[PDB]
């Protein structure tokens, strides 16, 4: 969209606008002018755009990060389960020894 | 299915791994063999047949594919029998 | 010591050390010419053009929506659409014969303050009457401004570096005290850097030389513009527009020097007229415009913007597409959005026809050695009653079965024999020479119909055919625009695809890969359709070339061979399956394993049956110094060709996934 | 930036397009300095991602210098689109 | 590419724009002004390299 | 090898692949054309100004 706005500035702006016994006023770079606005510009999209991909490079790294962290979670809550099996053994054994 | 409609490229194909294959690890020795043989000229005290004449004949099989021998025996067997025949 | 350096300039010695010196790398480069499939990934391509680079990175993100990714396609369609509507405006020919170098195009944007797009082509791939695909390049941006009269501008080369020379035309004010208006106009010449950024244009004086060709109002000036062999200078000709070269003749050359630093001299009379006399052929008439060649001390390369808005070049017999107006035509389909973009009555949008002419179908006699030989190819040739050499317009193999082949015929815009305009004959092994009257010969009348000369012998003809009623053709994916079109109607799908399957949106990416193949078929307007593909080119390539293309790009190897694509996406389709199954099968409830289990056996029926493959075979266990010679009669003389790993292991993990189901294990395979 | 809103949609092969009527003042000598206008008809479409193209100038101070308008009035403009055809009828 | 297209504007704006009894109109300043926007546009791209 | 090529055409297999060929996907479609409430998220609307 921009690129077309200036585009259509510079084309309407080559037309001569004083008459009379004074012509011209026909600025002569517009052209120059609106290829420079328009690829100065680019270099900021270009920016905004790869900003965009760097943040969602980002929630997906924090993600995988959560997963080592509830696998973690999960193993440990796991082998609890095993020591209480071998704590009511070890129970068992101290009411037999009585 | 597959083969109904990406058949014909080939009339018979092989296994991924055996000897008989393009890809093999012997169709690599072929080919390097094909250009290594003429680097010298057979006169060339570097002739590749005169300095290791047994890989000349040497057999391509699924045997020597397959068994894993140990490399220092077959350094000894290769000198040795250097020796005996000369 | 020495090595013998005749064996050493092998070319397999020169790859030595990117490919041949470790087996892995060897393998590896082996089944990459091979199997392309394999190594095909829709992502990152040789050769991409920037719009589908536009469409990658805008569409990579964590988060697919049916919303994005339909406003993706539409930003790309746009991009696309844009650059297929422009116009050639002039050309160049790079080399002094017509038979080889390159041609360089320059075109402009249907917009007001108009963007310049510079096009190159090459003619040493241009064989058997057709400009192969990859020979055209896309078309490039020009930076700098451009601001011409008339649209007067002209590439020209210089030192093997382009350069462009236009007019531009201001507009100034006399004082007569009544005030008047007059011109002056200023040639400007710039050039490419390695970058492929633009110099600043530098300003020629050339008031003096128009002023002395006495143009009529609003005309614009002959400006003739040619690199000289040799001496490293630009000739820079202006002359006076005349409706015939026998006119040039005589023509008041004006020009001037132009040096590799850019300083000028004006031209002698003297050397303009040699100048003159000399490239005259080259000047654009009124009428036709034609392409330059460089200096030299039959007809040249010629452009026409025929009236139905076909632009092609002639040189020969030869005609050539150059824009296409299939995205001017495409408007009505866009408005229902993106499922009847790429449907297949949208590939089959017909292309005006290029020049004068008729079509005429030919069907290929059978296969028959007795009125054949044993070499298969074939050439139709055509003759034009100029009465030059004949020029092949198509070479192919005979089959056994006919071939039907429709093409369209040149004529010439004068009939210069009263009795036939053209003929067409067929030579082949067999019988290669001609016969007086052994082929179709074609008359026109003044209404324009076409009609088979009876005095003609059409005896090693299956069939002939004129399709009077026919003013257009199919378009064409191996013309100019070959390379947008295969880059919008497959590469597009199957990126979207690749990228919706990395983030989990199963459903979103079903749809997208179902438009180019889909084993439930189609159906349009409420009737089933019988074709599979989607794809034109994939629809009409059925089995694979007698040889492949030998190169280390799969890409370029998969384009000479669309039957590869076909691999490609149907691998493709078993990817997603099996991931659909894998993400059911991770949720262990009851249900769900049943739903993981119906997706598994969709892809096994798809895959069909697994290939047997006898153990041991004809292989002798040969002896290396045997092997050696054998291949080098001049390796698949000797060893054969293996069946495509992947797909064996496709096999491999469905049949262990399936196994897991039936026994109650997981995915892990732990009970 | 129309003449008295002198702006009227057109759809054409199923685009939609816009006509509208541009005025502009200019300066005549008769040495006594003198005004009068032009105008300048301009058409523009809309693209696929609904951005719209830069509009392309057509000169019709001929054929409204034809039409004998009235002082500060805006010429009756007729846009219709042809069926069959691919043409703009553009009639004043 | 930006500087090119500066420079080549600058240069294309030193010539007079209107003529007959008034003339010039020239803008004197243009050399330097192109030399402004190249000169900060470089701190820009120094910024995102 | 040949089915009916009329029963095919029919919407519910047009339908198909996108939601009747899993149960809870015709399960969900069907509420949410029979009990809009349930779907209705203020946060985001097709066709939202």
């Amino acid at each position: 969209a921009v690129q077309a706005s200036r585009l259509a500035g510079a084309a309407a702006d080559l037309v001569p606008n004083i008459f009379g016994f004074a012509g011209g006023g026909s600025r002569w770079g517009a052209i120059a002018e609106a290829t420079g606005y328009v690829m100065e510009f680019s270099a900021n999209v270009m920016n905004t755009e790869a900003d965009k991909i760097s943040q969602s490079e980002t929630y997906r790294r924090r993600r995988q990060e959560w997963e080592i962290q509830r696998n973690n979670a999960e193993a440990e809550l796991k082998q609890i389960d095993a020591q209480l099996k071998s704590l009511a053994v070890r129970r068992e054994a101290a009411v037999l020894q009585k | 299915g597959y083969n109904n409609q990406f058949s014909g490229r080939a009339s018979q194909y092989v296994a991924p791994g055996t000897v008989s294959s393009m890809f093999s690890p012997a169709a690599y020795l072929t080919e390097l063999y094909r250009e290594a043989r003429n680097l010298h000229a057979s006169d060339s005290v570097y002739y590749l047949d005169t300095r290791r004449p047994d890989l000349k004949s040497m057999a391509l099989s699924q045997q020597n594919m397959d068994i894993e021998l140990s490399t220092l025996s077959l350094s000894n067997e290769l000198l040795l029998e250097s020796i005996k025949t000369e | 010591e020495n090595a013998n350096s005749g064996v050493i300039s092998r070319q397999f010695f020169i790859d030595w050390d990117k490919y041949n010196k470790r087996y892995s790398t060897w393998a590896g480069v082996s089944q990459l010419v091979y199997y392309p499939e394999n190594y095909i990934d829709p992502t990152m391509r040789i050769g991409q053009t920037k719009m589908m680079d536009a469409l990658l990175q805008s569409v990579s993100q964590s988060q697919l929506n049916a919303d994005t990714v339909e406003d993706a396609f539409m930003s790309y369609l746009t991009s696309f659409e844009q650059v297929a509507n422009l116009k050639v405006i002039s050309a160049y020919h790079d080399n002094i014969n017509n038979d080889q170098g390159l041609t360089y195009f320059i075109g402009l944007s249907e917009t007001d303050a108009g963007e310049y797009y510079w096009r190159s082509v090459d003619h040493s791939k241009f064989n058997d009457g057709k400009f192969a695909a990859n020979a055209w390049s896309e078309w490039h941006k020009i930076d700098c401004p451009i601001n011409p009269y008339k649209s007067t501008i002209r590439p020209v080369i210089y030192k093997s570096r382009l350069y462009l020379l236009w007019l531009e035309q201001k507009e100034i004010t006399k004082q007569t005290y009544q005030t008047e208006t007059d011109y002056r106009y200023e040639l400007k010449l710039a050039h490419i850097r390695y970058d492929g950024t633009w110099n600043t244009p530098i300003t020629f004086d050339v008031n003096k030389k128009i002023s002395e060709l006495k143009l009529e109002k609003n005309r614009a000036p002959g400006l003739y513009c040619a690199g000289y062999q040799g001496e490293d200078t630009l000739l820079v000709m202006f002359y006076n527009q005349q409706d015939t070269l026998d006119s040039y003749k005589n023509a008041s050359m004006q020009g001037l020097y132009i040096f590799a630093d850019m300083a000028s001299k004006d031209m002698c009379p003297e050397q303009s007229n040699v100048y003159r006399d000399n490239s005259y052929q080259q000047f654009d008439t009124n009428n036709v415009r034609r392409v330059n060649n460089r200096y030299a001390e039959d007809n040249a390369l010629t452009l026409h913007h025929n009236e139905n808005g076909a632009q092609y070049m002639q040189w020969q017999s030869y005609r050539t597409r150059l824009n296409t107006l299939f995205a001017r035509q495409l408007v009505a389909r866009a408005t229902t959005g993106i499922d009847t973009i790429l449907s297949m009555e949208t590939q089959n949008i017909q292309e005006p026809q290029l020049g004068k002419g008729f079509y005429a179908t030919f069907v290929i006699p059978p296969y028959n050695l007795s009125t054949h030989g044993d070499e298969r190819w074939f050439k139709l040739y055509i003759k034009h009653v100029v009465d030059n050499n004949s020029h092949i317009i198509y070479s192919g193999q005979l089959t056994d079965t006919n071939i039907n082949i429709t093409l369209f015929i040149p004529l010439d815009d004068v009939p210069l024999n009263q009795d036939y305009h053209a003929k067409v004959y067929m030579t082949f092994k067999k019988s290669p020479s001609d016969g007086t009257w052994w082929g179709p010969h074609f008359v026109r009348d003044d209404k324009g119909i076409v009609t088979i000369n009876p005095k003609s012998i059409l005896t090693h003809f299956e069939s002939v055919n004129v399709l009077n009623n026919i003013s257009s053709e199919p378009m064409d994916f191996s013309g100019a625009n070959s390379l947008y079109f295969w880059e919008l109607f497959y590469y597009t799908p199957m990126l979207v695809a690749q990228r919706l399957l990395h983030e989990q949106n199963f459903d979103e990416a079903n749809r997208w890969l179902k438009y180019v193949w889909s084993p439930s078929g189609y159906i349009v307007h409420g009737q089933i359709q019988n074709y599979q593909w989607n794809v034109r080119p994939l629809l009409e390539d059925t089995s694979w070339n007698s040889d492949p293309l030998d190169s280390v790009d799969p890409d370029a190897v998969a384009q000479h061979d669309p039957m590869h694509y076909k691999v490609s996406t149907f691998m493709r389709t078993l990817d997603l399956l099996i991931a659909r199954g894998d993400h059911a099968y991770r949720q262990l409830e009851r249900d769900t394993l049943n739903e993981a289990k119906m997706w598994y056996m969709q892809a096994l029926h798809l895959l069909g049956d697994k290939p047997y493959l006898p153990l041991s075979t004809t292989w002798s266990d040969p002896r290396l110094d045997r092997a050696a010679d054998i291949t080098t009669q001049n390796l698949t003389d000797l060893f054969l060709p293996q069946i495509n790993e992947v797909m064996m292991n496709y096999w491999q993990t469905l049949a262990q996934r399936v196994y897991n189901l039936r026994h109650n294990l997981s995915i892990d395979g732990q009970p």
